[PDB]
């Protein structure tokens, strides 16, 4: 039982790693900008 | 929080800024060429009046 | 139950507190809006240590945040967290300290002190019994150094038995920011060796070198460096927050450290700091790789053991660990290296084990070390205080501010008394 | 809530200010009506104009400027220029008759009649301020209202205000080129009243700006549009730590702690590192370390003094744009290892850095291009001692043959202030000689 | 030449891409009235270092 | 991070510059806007977003040949600030090149080179060429040698000189500057070798059928020489050797360094129909002296030191069978103390092909190097024909009138005779 708990924890670690990398790829790929941060005449 | 902690976001933001500033420098280059043409035609009008 | 009241001081003080109140708010499972969110009941049972219950089941922290310029203080209100702070506990001046210790000790900042100590009693009278306060600051500028000494010596009188910690940021020569840097941190050690129970030495040069050579990052900005390094050593007090097999809280660990009451200067460090890539290849046992740290590539201060002798060493661990492999690995490390330890103490190491690791880690460990090699930092900041004071380089922003020329010659001999006490036990 | 009043004097003060208030309006959204444009802005939430503007009940803003002249013609163009609707109509204080290149007339006879009006109007912008930091004198050294009338502000602004940090930006007369022949009389007699009465005093000759324009850029034949556009960038980069957030906020107070060794030594230099043409800007990288070693050059220092002569006393750095706080601490590694750049013996650390986020804009029709990184480097050199030794040899050739003095005597000025002012700058000139001597 | 200093019209092309201003909407709200100061009667509950309300039963 | 700087000085040097930079512009495909359609990072340096800059200098003291460079196709491929021009032409005059005119732009050139020194981290060699024939070549390069040496000392500065022929020349009082340059190249450069190349006249029509060439058809092959020397550094190989590792093996006596050999298959498409090329066979063709690029002969000389550059389909079997079979025959006289006489460098990528040149497409190629005493007879012939004009004192007044003496003229020759007395014993 203890050995299988070690295997389960390692598999949960690699799964959370895959999810984290999918998140960083999504954040890099799709981008949004807050309006208050744009120079005033540059907004439209 | 995740956006601030992240690191490849702060990597790619530089490329965003640098491509933007290259395009806007190209716009300023076209404006400078326009101003040079304006001073050329002003000189030609003074040449006409000297004649 | 055993309360801690957090103090911050300076722009460096408020970018440590905004990153320290993030790590601990992940341990106890608190939302940014301030409610409770976690899964185990073991988290919430010791929440009355750093926090305070508000109405509706909210939880707010007890932190008194200072600066003399309001520009820093707004930026904490709009961060990742920071809506959980009570808005009454923010105090700030109107005009800055001028990056001047004398301005921030006598004339510009002493108007603020009677508002800052006045919040501190309100977070003291609600307590059961305080272990003691905790101040995070920097020895660079006037809002963190001059206020930091004036805060400490105004507290240590009125609340003497309760202990005091501080987290200094000493300057470094090869990474230096201000011309006044050796002219402040020589004059404020004098007011810090008198009224502090336990001090640390966390300098920015060492935190750069472990960030390009251990963690192997590319752009270490001040948010990505303060969080992963120096806002997580302050989570050494999980003994005082979580139950363990052999535990040792913040007060039990001070008595095993200071063998004379004027030598309290430490050099911390965190044990798993591998990389983004080398986390895949290493072994999370209890090894001796970062656990024989003598090759000092992973030390959080500048100076290291090769040049001097360790007086006393700590090690506070965190994880479901075995207490044999704690102890035989205090036997590969005291004999395979042999002469860097004090001769007249045969068991220098105080250990402790607790039972909740940080998030995402099976295993973690914290190293706190005292050494006689720390006197080479205190000579070296007094070499650049003797040189500049010889020709009276930047003097006249200090003589006109109520401080005379006698208070420099006190803080040069007393700065060189600490060099004298530490050099006694160099080899003996 | 960090106000900062800028007060300009003279023909150099006005025409720098026209380039200066072109740039300030263009950073924020102030169009020359003063109303920020309506784009159905729900939030707004910008309070970055508050250092240099005041918000009215309407959409307008008013600048803090006090434009002062004794010559009515150059202040008449800002009265009927495109900025006619921006400045409050009383802030453009004019004179009644010109000063005409006399320090005596500029300080005693014709400059004293106007000044009772202006010093009321500085109160009308002082009370509106809440946490006012310090002023900005923009003045010259050649003419009467630049040399003598500014000598009379400093003797009364000091006793009326005191602990406000005054800064100035003079235009020193060149060692070789000149416009006027009477100006070395003005330039010695203005030191004795601004040695004691200006807190920190930046100072830029118009030769290296006249040189760096023809050499770094691919342009020849500039006028005062192209000089004052360059100086107007420096005044924005110093103050920009008050306007926009960054990693390390160096306000106006903390410069003078980290830059002045002794109270009689407060004359630093100034530079601007990534000045480049827009045809030229995209050819080369402008990195963090390419804009510092190309800033410690002797060819791009804005005053005609060579810093390989004296030894450096104190240095301050003001980065701007996308600058990490790492690579400013590795650029210093390249500087201090060299043998060319000597620091003084009693100053081991010798630096003061500062980072700010918002990158510079460009004015439309402006010579210098847009960048990502930019830095202004304020240094305090010993080698400024030779910018006066080149001057007082042009003052003894005046005074020992006793020429051009008959104008100055009958105004209300006696001869005793000549030989007093010559020895007074000779007291200052000896003081730079002793701090560069190594102490063993 | 003094009419150069305002002539040309600003484009959206000639602006910085970022704008990070300093907001004071939070700081002015606590500048407006003074900070907290005790003006109260002191009320601390009677604290004890170890014993909180003990029963001594079986004493005579 | 393995930088090399390249120099095109001289009218013959810019007629290399066409060729050497055409082959650098086809080793990696370089568009003339600096964006490609990390092996390039010797030469280039990426800008902010997307442009590359070559840190190579065309250093000529007349604006005419520089404006011909700018009116060439590669307008924005070469960035014009690096390239040195001078407002007043030096015109053979070492005095005007060195003292009077050059002193006002010497701070500008040093500002430029300390501006790109921040990019120059891992520099492997400042490769320099120059002709001796004028103030384009001699004086200002010489003053850069002394001032860069007193600015760093340690960095790698190398030079592969160009020399006048005995028969033909452009200027004929040019041996003054040749004697002066033989005196002044010994001081502050790590290396000075063979782009003296009179024999490329012989080679360009001997072997590749293009009679009526220019200097450019010659200077294709000078560029191909450059490719074989520095390509081992630029690309990964089996037994690659870089330029600092070159300098730590090339130089027996620290003032005695001057070899002579060629790039071996200088062969056109007409011979390339039929000649089955092998590493052994092309080096068999190469070891014949008559196809050199230094006008000298080591068949009757002593084959002292050597080096070898190999590119393409090279096998250690092939190179070692060739080494053995030509080591056997005493039709090549070998040398006394040094037994073997070969050193090897290996390149994967075969050299690129530029149109409008002499050569043709190759599967593989070989070279050699053979540092002998065969420059002793050439300097003896220059000794034979310099003294005719210094007997009766030609042209000295034009030199003298701006800031020099007859002392430098009377010192440089005796220093060259000191180098010949270094050379005569070995
Ligand atoms: N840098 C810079 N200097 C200027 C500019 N315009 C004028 N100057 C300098 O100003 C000096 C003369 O200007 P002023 O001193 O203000 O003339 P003035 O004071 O009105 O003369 P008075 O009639 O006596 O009052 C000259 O030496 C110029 O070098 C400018 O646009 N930029
Ligand atoms: N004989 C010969 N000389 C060559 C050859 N290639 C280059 N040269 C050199 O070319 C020099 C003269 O020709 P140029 O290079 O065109 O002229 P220059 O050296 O720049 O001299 P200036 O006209 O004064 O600028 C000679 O001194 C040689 O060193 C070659 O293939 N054969
Ligand atoms: N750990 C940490 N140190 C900093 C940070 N920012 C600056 N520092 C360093 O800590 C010191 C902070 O100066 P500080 O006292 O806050 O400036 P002041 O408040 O105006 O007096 C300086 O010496 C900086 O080099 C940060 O975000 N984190
Ligand atoms: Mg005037
Ligand atoms: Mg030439």
């Amino acid at each position: 039982a203890e050995e299988e708990e070690e295997r389960r924890e390692f598999e949960a670690g690699i799964a959370a790693e895959k999810s984290f990398q999918d998140k960083i790829q999504g954040i890099l790929s799709t981008h949004q900008v807050v309006p208050r941060n744009i120079h005033p005449m540059r907004r439209a | 929080q995740f956006r601030e902690r992240c690191q490849e976001l702060r990597a790619e933001l530089f490329c965003i800024h640098q491509k933007a500033v290259c395009e806007e420098r190209k716009a300023q280059i076209a404006f400078n060429e326009e101003l040079k043409r304006q001073k050329v035609v002003e000189e030609q009008m003074f040449s006409k009046l000297w004649e | 139950m055993r309360e801690i009241v957090h103090l911050q001081a300076g722009q460096c003080g408020n970018q440590i507190g905004a990153k320290f109140w993030e790590v601990i708010s992940d341990e106890h499972g608190i939302d940014p809006t301030g409610t409770y969110h976690g899964d185990s009941d073991l988290q919430l049972e010791r929440i009355n240590v750093y926090y305070n219950e508000a109405t509706g089941g909210k939880y707010v922290p007890r932190a008194v945040l200072v600066d003399l310029e309001p520009g820093t203080m707004d930026s904490v209100r709009s961060g990742p967290f920071g809506q959980i702070f009570r808005p009454d506990n923010f105090v700030f001046g109107q005009s800055g300290a001028g990056n001047n210790w004398a301005k921030g000790h006598y004339t510009e900042g002493a108007e603020l002190v009677d508002s800052v100590l006045d919040v501190v009693r309100k977070e003291a009278e609600s307590c059961d019994c305080l272990q003691g306060f905790q101040l995070t600051h920097s020895l660079g500028g006037g809002t963190g150094s001059g206020m930091g000494t004036l805060l400490i010596s105004k507290i240590r009188e009125e609340y003497p038995d309760r202990i005091m910690n501080t987290f200094s940021v000493v300057p470094s020569p090869k990474v230096s920011d201000t011309v006044v840097e050796p002219y402040n941190a020589t004059l404020s050690v004098h007011q810090l060796v008198e009224n502090t129970d336990e001090t640390y030495c966390i300098d920015n040069e060492a935190l750069y070198d472990i960030c390009f050579r251990t963690l192997k990052l590319t752009t270490p900005t001040y948010g990505d460096l303060n969080h992963l390094v120096s806002a997580t050593m302050s989570g050494v007090t999980t003994c005082l927050r979580f139950p363990g097999q052999l535990n040792a809280d913040l007060r039990k660990l001070a008595v095993n450290m200071v063998p004379f009451p004027r030598l309290h200067f430490f050099m911390p460090g965190f044990a798993p700091l591998t990389s983004r890539g080398s986390q895949q290849y290493r072994a999370l046992t209890v090894p001796e790789l970062t656990q024989q740290m003598f090759d000092a590539k992973n030390m959080m201060a500048a100076c290291d053991p090769r040049h001097g002798r360790y007086l006393t060493v700590a090690a506070v661990f965190r994880g479901r660990m075995s207490m044999k492999e704690v102890d035989e690995q205090m036997l590969n490390v005291q004999n395979k290296n042999s002469s860097y330890f004090v001769e007249w103490i045969p068991n220098n190491v105080k250990t402790a084990v607790c039972d909740i690791p940080p998030r995402g880690l099976k295993m973690s460990a914290t190293f706190i070390g005292n050494s006689t090699a720390i006197q080479e930092l205190f000579k070296r900041i007094s070499e650049q205080f003797t040189a500049m004071f010889r020709r009276k380089a930047f003097l006249h922003w200090y003589t006109g501010e109520g401080m005379d020329e006698m208070e420099f010659t006190e803080a040069e001999s007393n700065m060189n008394d600490l060099v004298s006490e530490y050099q006694q036990y160099q080899d003996a | 809530m960090r106000e900062c009043i800028s007060v300009h004097v003279g023909q150099a003060g006005v025409q720098i200010g026209n380039a200066c208030w072109e740039l300030y309006c263009l950073e924020h959204g102030i169009q020359p009506d003063g109303q920020m444009p309506s784009d159905k802005t729900i939030g707004g939430g910008d309070d970055s104009f508050n250092t240099f503007f005041s918000e009215t009940g309407a959409g307008k803003h008013v600048p803090r400027a006090v434009f002062v002249d004794l010559e009515p013609t150059v202040i008449d163009e800002v009265r009927t220029g495109t900025y006619r609707q921006l400045f409050h109509p009383e802030q453009l204080i004019t004179g009644k008759e010109d000063a005409a290149n006399n320090y005596a007339r500029g300080h005693y006879t014709i400059g004293k009649e106007l000044i009772d009006l202006v010093l009321d109007r500085i109160r009308k912008l002082a009370d509106q301020c809440t946490g006012l930091q310090g002023f900005l004198i923009f003045h010259s050294f050649g003419g009467g209202t630049g040399s003598g009338f500014t000598s009379l502000l400093m003797e009364r602004l000091s006793v009326d205000y005191g602990k406000k940090s005054k800064l100035e930006f003079s235009i020193y007369p060149a060692p070789q080129v000149s416009t006027a022949v009477v100006e070395p009389y003005n330039s010695i007699l203005t030191t004795h009243t601004t040695l004691e009465h200006s807190d920190c005093a930046f100072m830029v000759d118009n030769e290296a700006i006249y040189d760096i324009c023809r050499r770094n850029l691919d342009i020849e034949r500039p006028t005062y549009t192209n000089l004052n556009r360059l100086i107007g960038q420096i005044v924005s980069s110093i103050t920009a730590s008050l306007r926009f957030d960054g990693a390390l906020n160096v306000d106006l107070t903390e410069f003078q702690t980290n830059l002045v060794p002794y109270p009689r030594i407060h004359f630093p230099l100034a530079t601007y590192a990534p000045v480049i043409s827009a045809e030229k800007a995209y050819h080369e990288q402008l990195s963090v370390a390419e804009i510092t070693n190309a800033c410690f050059e002797p060819a791009n220092q804005m005053v005609k003094c060579d810093p390989r002569h004296g030894k450096y006393m104190a240095c301050c750095l003001l980065y701007r744009g996308d600058v990490v706080p790492k690579d400013v601490n590795a650029a210093i590694a390249t500087i201090k290892t060299k043998r060319t750049i000597q620091f003084v013996d009693w100053c081991p650390t010798g630096f003061k850095v500062g980072i700010n986020y918002q990158p510079p804009t460009v004015v439309p029709g402006g010579d210098l291009a847009k960048v990502q990184r930019a830095v202004c480097m304020l240094s305090n050199t010993t080698a400024i001692a030779e910018a006066w030794a080149r001057l007082d040899h042009k003052f003894d050739l005046m005074y020992a043959k006793r020429a051009f003095v008959h104008w100055y005597v009958g105004e209300g000025m006696e001869e005793g202030e000549f030989s007093e002012a010559r020895e007074d700058m000779a007291a200052l000139e000896k003081d730079y000689e002793e701090v560069g001597m190594d102490s063993v | 030449n003094s009419s150069n200093y305002g002539e040309f019209l600003p484009m959206p092309q000639f602006f910085p891409c970022y704008y990070t201003p300093r907001e004071q909407v939070f700081s002015s709200h606590i500048r407006a009235t003074g900070f907290y100061q005790n003006n109260t009667l002191n009320t601390a509950p009677d604290r004890t270092r170890t014993l909180d309300f003990p029963n001594f039963q079986h004493t005579l």
